[PDB]
């Protein structure tokens, strides 16, 4: 999906 | 705590943002600071943003710093300069500020390992806003998104922080938004802040 995460980014 | 966007305090409009210079227009005390962007080689030009200090205190210090050389592991700095944009999706954000690894995965604060989310105060309105990225609750570290586009899914799970300032600003945003990616969205050619300051 549209997500702004450090380390792994998911859908 | 979150603010709609008929209740959204004076100087946070992108056109009031745009007609910004070098000095804060949310509060009179926000630091505003600076990164000079390249991409490969070339000079993009100057991010000019405004901390909002008035709001999000902590996540303001903790940006500042990396982008003056103040913070310090063992009397060696460690911050923004020579930091890259390591995940640029077109119409949505840039993400950069791992310093640590430049990949993403690397989460460092001048708090320690991490520091808590503040108050959620702001919503992703617009383009032009900081953010910080994150891995969950309180899980804040170096890295940091602008928005390019409204993202108002992410609303109370990221604090939004700061906005960029001027015209210029904006345009460099929209160089790196627009760079060629791979197909994890990491550019081909390294987007990197060549130097940071403050104003």
């Amino acid at each position: 999906x549209l997500l702004v995460t450090a380390g792994l980014v998911l859908a | 705590s979150l603010l709609s966007e008929s209740e959204l305090p004076a100087g946070i409009s992108y056109a009031e943002a745009m007609e910004g210079g070098s000095r804060p227009l949310l509060h009179p005390d926000n630091p505003v600071v600076f990164f000079d962007i390249s991409i490969g080689s070339h000079e993009a030009g100057r991010i000019k943003i405004e901390l909002f200090k008035n709001l999000a205190p902590k996540s303001a210090e903790n940006f500042r710093q990396f982008c003056t050389g103040e913070f310090r592991q063992n009397q060696v700095p460690i911050g923004y300069k020579g930091a890259t944009f390591h995940r640029i999706i077109k119409n949505f954000m840039i993400q950069g500020g791992d310093f640590v690894k430049g990949d993403g995965t690397g989460r460092l604060s001048i708090y320690g390992s991490s520091f808590p989310d503040e108050a959620f105060v702001l919503p992703h309105f617009r383009s032009g806003l900081l953010s910080l990225a994150n891995s969950g609750p309180d899980t804040n570290g170096c890295q940091f998104f602008i928005t390019c586009a409204k993202c108002d899914w992410l609303n109370r799970k990221h604090v939004v922080f700061g906005q960029v300032l001027g015209k210029e600003s904006m345009q460099v945003v929209r160089k790196i938004e627009h760079v060629t990616v791979d197909g994890g969205n990491r550019p081909r050619i390294p987007v990197t802040v060549t130097q940071c300051g403050e104003l």
